[PDB]
RNA sequence: UUAAUUUAUUAAUGCAAACAGUAACCUGCAUUAAAAAUUUCGGUUGGGGCG
RNA sequence: CCUCCGCAUAAGCCUGCGUCAGAUACUGACAAUUAACAGCCCAAUAUCUACAAUCAACCAACAAGUCAUUAUUACCCUCACUGUCAACCCAACACAGGCAUGCUCAUAAGGAAAGGUUAAAAAAAGUAAAAGGAACUCGGCAAAUCUUACCCCGCCUGUUUACCAAAAACAUCACCUCUAGCAUCACCAGUAUUAGAGGCACCGCCUUGGCUCCACGAGGGUUCAGCUG
RNA sequence: GCUACCUAAGAACAGCUAAAAGAGCACACCCGUCUAUGUAGCAAAAUAGUGGGAAGAUUUAUAGGUAGAGGCGACAAACCUA
RNA sequence: GCUAAACCUAGCCCCAAACCCCCACCUUACUACCAAACCUUAGCCAAACCAUUUACCAAAAUAAAGUAUAGGCGAUA
């Protein structure tokens, strides 16, 4: 029985529970012809598409937002592979399920017949982001290994199911989102958008200004942890022979328009008890506030753009293996 | 024979009681009680009718009563309709003829591997994490994949940067052909859609080569079998794009199948029709958007390239639209047919034999990517 | 309100609204250590969450910002004298999650 | 249904036995509807329609138990009634016809008030019984303005 | 082989072969809650 | 097998557990994903008045004077309510168009 | 019992329908008929048998070509599906008419008997004398009931002023109208009298089964 | 069952009964069949049976 | 030192070893299972769907197969409700029995055959046994070591008397004979190469058959060899 | 809700040999040949070893149908809640 | 001297008189809200078997009278 624990979250404060389930500190900031096939893309899947069926605002992310970063990232691609020779050789994918099975600490079984045993509690992320890029060598680091931060991850004392959290028992999947037997088995960048649930005109609707900073979060932290955790069992680190050099990655979540960009490095593989007893080290993750990149639609232009998120996609598609 | 058994079939209400029969009085009814009573003779209910409607349970009106309804005769080929003949009623329909080999210009125009072997077992072999994965999982991560070639090849080709893809655009377009009214509706494949408009493929000496060749008869069978005959239609033609539209120009059709299922998967000649009609549709539509409406002979013909789905068996056509003159001169199609890259793939060891693909070829790629560098 | 037929709403009519509201909320300690901002009730079984939802947020001023249910089965297994089974009655019980960080905590009444 | 010996010997086997009547579709003239029925009338009906002279005579002077037909009272009722208010039966243009029919059937002549309720079973006479005393209740304001004004035209009298 | 158990649960066939509905739905098993309305019962039917 | 134990929502197979509940209202409709729609409308509102500056509050006093019972008939409201009527010397006829229809009722308590 | 028959549908298809089985048991649910049950699942394709069906606002003795000889699961011809005009259906196929034949409804009366092939339909008045004809309607226009199985040939013996007579394979002997359409030549699966069953397995698959107290007596 | 009694029920005839005429289905009464249905299967006996 | 165990879902139960207090897993009191998993669905009128699956690719069939929408009309209001515990269910029992599916292949999970002695008989189970090797016995039953052949019956694989009979009986391919010329609630959405009923027993040769006749059997007997309390 | 048969939509069948066969050996499962224990039993038919089938005329979950001189039956007067 | 034993009113029986009874709930009852009733009782039982027959039951004081009457003319009615 494992907690299936959910990137894309309505939870509240998940970002310091996934915090605790990982093992992260989290440090807020960061360690043209593209700003016409940008908005060319964005009014493409909002306006100028025409549309039989009349689209809602139910179905609004999965028809527009998801096919808006479709076009737009492999569009990127394919006009940022000359700048940089990782993008040509690189494996992207749309909707691969990026699973992570991890084992972190331990509990007193409270009732039945194993009562008062030790059990391991076991974590499993699945995720889908919406499209991501992989390489065949490594990325940068950022930091080197064991860092100082201190900044002193959560402590979190109740049953990590308070943070509505559910087990269940199903298969045990570790998966980059290509098969272990894939040269193009490490990743650099990953492209999220929120679901429809987690609108944050639906938040505002709820009760909250921060929350949104929140989701967002606890999607870099359990999304980019699974990624570079798959990525190092994938090269045979485990929880007892912990990773030597640090994992990274990269991902961009957005909600169609507000976008916000997050790096991470994995430092543990080694989460257990017995591992983490005697363990200094702990997995960082960098986050920037969430900023939009446009404001408006008038059905033929796009009102306030902004380049510095533009151009932030462009960094994180434009850095490169050493 | 009549089909429609009568026990499946709704019996006769009782007879009304026979106070209905005599003349006049007024027959005692549950009416005033509002429940059944097994003495009291059944009321005749007026026909209750909402006076305002409810979203959540129309029912629509019949089909005589309709804003647009057209008398004659109409026919629709949208994307599920499979044609008996399949190419040659397609050819019938759109008024063409067909040419067995692609021309000497995208040949040319082919005159990275490792790639492409890693594009074979990326989709057949690696993506899911369980084995063996289905054709509506590999299929269409294979055609993006050869997308996502060309657009790597940009670096040799520059003027591959005004040309973007569509995912789930619709057009439409009708026209007569003897005359009798026929349509084709929109896609759910890429359209890979540019700024500017494709070169001339063949000259007017073939022009009229064509319009001394003539059709083919294919009797008993009339040349509408498999279109479905459609009633109201909304007969205005369509691409399926707002005006002022940058990258107005269609490129290329990519047609993609997922099913897995025989039965629900296309033959290749009824995918062949699909593509000739569906390429004569967005031509015709871009024909009728750029040009008027009537029926002539374009001194400036429109291409429309397309590429099939099965993604180990390939299609590919360039199609020539010269005239909206229907029901003369021909206009012309270039077809190629099973292309076959990666002829089978087996996906466990057999007991000797590996994983992964058998009986690769890479001219058909190579085809592919003329063909997608036939604009630029 | 509770035990009170609901007026029908057809399509386009006017919002329900209830003018002395019938549900009696209560409010608990947790059994088993819930966080801070987690308030626990014992609430009527025709309340839903947003019921509940728009009850603290009218009657009381509290900023919910998220509300969870569960429905407690009490034991039927006491008996009487008469080994006539003794039900203690099903309730159920909300779990809110203020907002903007308001951290509720139980006192310590009966020192 | 009854029981019957065996070969009309009581030292013999007893042993159940029914008996039914021929059936016959026959269509009908009433004069004073002016309507054709078919029926599923016996030889004994269509006989005690030749001793009656005709079916409209048959029905209105035939018993409610020897006509033996909800049909029957039914058919009895609408005649009737159609006598009690003497209607414009076939249409006008033939009004010294119907006088020859209403002269012809002038003697079953009874009160409307009695024609409604000849022929209906129980549950049909309660259940129009109650039809007549609904009564969509009276306000009380109106009830109450009504003795006030009362009170007051006493009041001003006095 | 061992026979004890012919008892072998489910709440769909206990409601639809003993149901109230189904009881009602029969003049007979009408009766038959007429019958247990008579002799008192405190259920009915299941 | 307890016939005896009352029948509710956590006592069968799945589909019976999912769809008895207990007895909370409607909040909206169900349609084609399983996706529910909640209807603004059909959701209650709260009606809660401003008690701030207020002097009823939940007792009284036990120096309160003793008072007799008379529960309000239709004869007492309507004499205190149309008095004026002996001055000349307000009524509904029909309740179509009224919002807080009194006998076919409109309105929640 | 509950017994609503499968065959509800009213338009004619020309997709398969899935065809219940029966258990050999009536709308109340006993056992009517012994012996069967449990075959393999099938689905059933509508045969039009009426062979001479023009189409809509159409006219007299049309041209049909055939598509596809198949295998039926719920007789022992074989079906051919066949398409004329703008719309296609299945018939009986006779023997020897391949994928790609071309055949003739005609419901005209020649005066001379046509000269026709094995696989095309016409009244008998068009049919000579002594022909080997299979699809029989005994009324015009009811659709054939008669000689429609595997292998069977049913011969035109004479033509009488207002009517024929026709040699059923039964050895037997019956009058039909003139009028009425009938298709030559003899029915697909000939042998199919000599395919040995083989096993109980194969009886069982085919759908009946081992059925014992046959006499509810 | 080739024992007694019955065909009430089904069936196929016949006779009437209810229609069309021109110089089939329903009902009543008989019959022979089928399925049945009811009912019984004495006594003495050097155990009971056989005789 | 043990275990086809363990964990989960389904079905079934319905608070049934959680805390505290009390009396002699009992009694009472207090707590608890929180939706993202699962369930509770679908606005229709007309209409479209000949193509199996089996790595589905050659290739192979027969017993002929489950997965599929379109033109238009109306439809943006959005996430409620319910299940969620346990040592559990069906067998009167804290019952050596019954119990579907996924996963672990000896367990990372779960468990304890001995209350304490003594060391009689009889009884149960096991292991070992000189010499001999079926002399036992209805019979090599049981054990021990593995094997041969002949007959009888039934052609075969199957089925059967739940709880004393598993067979030579029943069924079965094959064959014969009898009845039936037809449409919509079985047979049948069928048509004499079809359907219904009965009987015999595969097969090669010949016309109540007969003679051969191969394979199979927890059937019924017989022989050799070994092996053994 | 057992059991007999049927209907509807599901599922299971290791390995080796073999190469679509009511195939061979053999698990899972289904059955119940022989023996031994047991007999108010663990059990109103079990246990232990031995055995038979184990890709099919198979087994099996869920829902439904046939009802008492009736059903149902690969006939055993078998089964239809000990 | 243990286990016990003892108890009297909880009620009941037969008559007379008088004619009696907020919500949810036929869908899987106890669940807020969607396109049809009407047809002879049979048999055990007596006849010492059983086969016509065999009390009453399907409102009717006392007597007429267990009479007229019926009936394998017999049991019986
Ligand atoms: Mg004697
Ligand atoms: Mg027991
Ligand atoms: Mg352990
Ligand atoms: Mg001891
Ligand atoms: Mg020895
Ligand atoms: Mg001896
Ligand atoms: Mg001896
Ligand atoms: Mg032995
Ligand atoms: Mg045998
Ligand atoms: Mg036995
Ligand atoms: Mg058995
Ligand atoms: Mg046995
Ligand atoms: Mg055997
Ligand atoms: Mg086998
Ligand atoms: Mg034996
Ligand atoms: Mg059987
Ligand atoms: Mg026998
Ligand atoms: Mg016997
Ligand atoms: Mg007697």
């Amino acid at each position: 029985m494992k907690y299936m624990v959910y990137p894309q979250t309505f939870a509240l404060n998940a970002d310091r529970w996934y915090q605790y389930f990982t093992k992260t500190v989290f440090l807020s900031g960061l360690p043209a012809a593209l700003r016409a096939v940008a908005c060319d893309c964005l009014l493409q899947e909002h306006f100028y598409l025409r549309r039989r069926r009349r689209v809602h605002r139910y179905e609004e992310s999965e028809v527009i937002s998801l096919p808006f970063l479709d076009q737009l990232v492999s569009t990127l691609v394919g006009l940022l592979s000359p700048h940089n020779p990782a993008l040509a050789a690189a494996a992207l994918d749309y909707r691969c399920p990026v699973h992570f099975y991890w084992v972190r600490g331990e509990e007193i079984i409270p009732r039945g017949h194993r009562r008062g045993r030790i059990d391991d509690l076991r974590y499993q992320i699945d995720d889908k982001p919406n499209n991501q890029i992989r390489i065949s060598k490594q990325l940068a680091e950022f930091v080197p290994l064991d860092y100082s931060v201190p900044i002193e991850i959560p402590t979190i004392k109740c049953k990590p199911d308070k943070l509505p959290l559910f087990k269940r028992q199903y298969e045990n999947h570790i998966f980059v989102g290509s098969k272990t037997a894939d040269p193009c088995c490490y990743g650099h960048t990953q492209f999220h958008l929120l679901p429809d649930k987690l609108r944050r005109e639906r938040l505002l609707r709820q009760n909250c200004a921060d929350q949104i900073e929140v989701v967002f979060r606890a999607n870099a932290i359990a999304s980019l942890f699974a990624w570079t955790g798959a990525q190092a069992m994938y090269q045979g680190f485990w929880s007892e022979a912990d990773v030597t050099r640090p994992f990274v990655s990269q991902a961009v979540i957005t909600d169609g328009k507000y976008f916000s960009f997050f790096c991470y490095q994995l430092n543990t593989l080694a989460l257990t008890t017995q591992a983490d007893q005697n363990n200094p080290r702990k997995n960082i993750c960098w986050g920037t506030q969430s900023k939009p990149l446009y404001e408006t639609i008038e059905d033929n232009d796009v009102k306030g753009f902004n380049d510095d998120v533009l151009l932030q996609i462009v960094h994180f598609l434009l850095n490169r293996p050493k | 024979y009549e089909w429609g058994v009568r026990s499946t079939r709704k019996s006769e209400p009782p007879p009304l009681d026979r106070v209905y029969e005599i003349p006049g009085l007024e027959p005692i009814t549950f009416a005033g009680k509002m429940h059944f009573v097994p003495w009291l003779a059944r009321p005749i209910f007026p026909p209750w009718d909402r006076g305002y409607k409810d979203p959540r349970f129309y029912r629509s009106p019949p089909l005589h009563e309709h804003p647009l309804y057209k008398d004659q005769a109409c026919y629709i080929f949208h994307h599920r309709c499979r044609l008996l003949e399949g190419v040659k009623q397609a050819l019938w329909l759109t008024k063409t003829k067909l040419i067995e080999g692609l021309p000497e210009k995208v040949l040319s125009l082919v005159d990275q591997d490792e790639c492409v072997l890693n594009v074979i077992s990326h989709a057949r072999l690696w993506q899911t994490t369980e084995e063996i994965p289905k054709r509506e999982t590999y299929c269409p991560v294979i055609v993006d994949n050869l997308i996502q070639l060309c657009k790597s090849q940009i670096l040799k080709h520059p003027s591959l940067a005004r040309r973007i893809c569509v995912q789930n655009s619709t057009f439409s377009a009708t026209w007569n052909r003897e005359s009798l009214l026929l349509q084709v509706r929109g896609s759910g494949g890429a359209r890979l859609s540019t700024k500017d408009p494709l070169p001339t493929i063949a000259s007017r000496e073939e022009i009229e080569a064509t319009k001394n060749h003539v059709l083919e008869t294919f009797y008993p069978i009339s040349p509408i079998i498999d279109l479905h005959e459609c009633n109201i239609y909304d007969v205005k033609n369509d691409t399926g794009f707002q005006e002022g539209y940058p990258y107005p120009y269609p490129h290329t059709l990519y047609l993609l199948d997922k099913a897995n299922l025989r039965p629900h998967r296309l033959q290749p000649d009824q995918l062949r029709a699909k593509m000739i009609l569906f390429a004569f549709g967005s031509a015709l539509a871009q024909a009728r958007l750029l040009y008027g409406n009537d029926a002539k002979v374009l001194e400036q013909p429109v291409v429309v390239q397309s590429v099939g789905t099965d993604g180990r068996v390939f299609h590919f056509l360039v199609f020539q639209l010269n005239t909206t003159d229907l029901d003369g001169v021909k206009n012309l199609a270039w077809v190629d047919s099973d292309q076959l890259l990666y002829q089978h793939f087996w996906c466990l060891p057999v007991i000797v034999e590996p994983v992964g693909p058998v009986g690769f070829k890479p001219e058909t790629f190579r085809k592919f990517l003329a063909l997608y560098l036939h604009g630029a | 309100a509770r035990n009170v037929v609901y007026p029908l709403y057809r399509l386009g009519g006017p919002q329900l609204r209830v003018f002395r509201t019938n549900f009696f909320i209560q409010l608990v300690r947790p059994g088993v250590a819930q966080p801070e901002d987690t308030v626990q009730f014992r609430i009527p079984m025709e309340m839903t969450r947003v019921d509940l939802r728009n009850y603290l947020e009218g009657i009381y001023n509290v900023p919910v910002a998220a509300v969870r249910t569960r429905v407690q089965h009490g034991s039927n297994k006491r008996r009487d004298h008469r080994n006539v089974r003794i039900k203690k009655p099903d309730y159920k019980v909300a779990y809110v999650q203020l907002a903007h960080g308001q951290t509720f905590t139980f006192p310590d009444l009966f020192p | 249904l009854g029981q019957i010996y065996a070969n009309n010997d009581k030292l013999s086997k007893r042993l159940k036995k029914v008996w039914k009547p021929q059936l016959f579709e026959r269509e009908f003239y009433s004069e004073i509807l002016d309507k054709k029925f078919t029926v599923t009338v016996t030889m004994r009906t269509l006989d005690l329609i030749d001793e009656a002279y005709g079916l409209d005579f048959y029905i209105l002077k035939a018993s409610g138990e020897d006509l033996c037909s909800k049909f029957g009272m039914d058919l009895k009722r609408g005649m009737l009634l159609r006598l009690a208010r003497q209607d414009p039966q076939l249409h006008p243009e033939d009004p010294e016809r119907r006088a020859a029919i209403y002269d012809k059937y002038k003697e079953f002549a009874i009160p409307e008030e009695e024609a409604e309720w000849v022929g209906l079973t129980l549950e049909e006479a309660i259940e129009k019984q109650r039809l007549l005393e609904e009564k969509d209740p009276v306000p009380l304001f109106k009830i109450y303005v009504a003795e006030l004004i009362q009170q007051l035209q006493q009041q001003a009298l006095s | 082989k061992a026979r004890g158990n012919e008892y072998q649960p489910s709440n769909i066939k206990r409601k639809n072969k003993h149901g109230w509905v189904r009881r009602l739905s029969t003049p007979a098993g009408v009766q038959v809650i007429l019958r247990r309305m008579l002799k008192g019962r405190k259920s009915l039917s299941h | 097998a307890d016939r005896m134990s009352k029948w509710t929502s956590k006592r069968g197979p799945r589909s019976f557990r999912g769809r008895k509940g207990r007895g909370a209202k409607g909040i909206g409709f169900l349609t084609s994903g399983w996706r529910f729609v909640q209807i603004k409308e059909m959701v209650p509102e709260f009606v809660v008045p401003d008690l701030t500056g207020f002097k009823l509050k939940p007792y009284v006093s036990y120096l309160a004077p003793e008072s007799e019972e008379t529960p309000l008939t239709a004869a007492q409201l309507f004499s205190e309510a149309v008095a004026p009527a002996i001055e000349k010397d307000g009524f509904e006829p029909t309740q179509e168009g009224k919002l807080f229809q009194l006998y076919p009722r409109n309105f929640l308590r | 019992a509950n017994f609503v028959s499968w065959k509800s549908r009213t338009k004619y298809t020309i997709t398969p329908v899935k065809m219940r089985k029966s258990g050999g048991r009536d709308h109340t649910g006993r056992i009517r008929v012994h012996g069967i049950g449990g075959g393999h699942k099938q689905r059933y394709r509508m045969i039009d048998f009426l062979r001479f069906r023009p189409e809509e606002t159409k006219s007299g003795p049309f041209e049909e070509k055939v598509i596809q000889v198949r295998y039926d699961p719920c007789r022992s011809a074989d079906i051919a599906l066949v398409a004329g005009g703008s719309r296609k259906r299945w018939i009986i196929a006779t023997e020897n008419m391949q994928a790609g034949d071309t055949i003739l409804n005609s419901n005209h009366i020649g005066r001379m008997a046509v000269a026709a092939r094995e696989g095309d339909a016409h009244p008998l008045g068009a049919l000579p004398v002594g022909t080997l004809i299979n699809n029989v309607e005994s009324e015009p226009g009811r659709g054939a009931q008669y000689i429609r199985a595997a292998g069977t040939c049913g011969v035109l013996l004479r033509k009488v002023n207002g009517t024929a007579i026709i040699q059923l394979p039964s050895k037997r002997q019956m009058q039909v109208l003139e009028t009425c359409v009938a298709t030559v030549g003899r029915v697909s699966n000939v042998d199919h009298n000599k395919r040995v069953i083989g096993k109980a397995g194969r009886n069982r698959w085919l759908g009946k089964r081992p059925n014992s107290g046959r006499w509810h007596r």
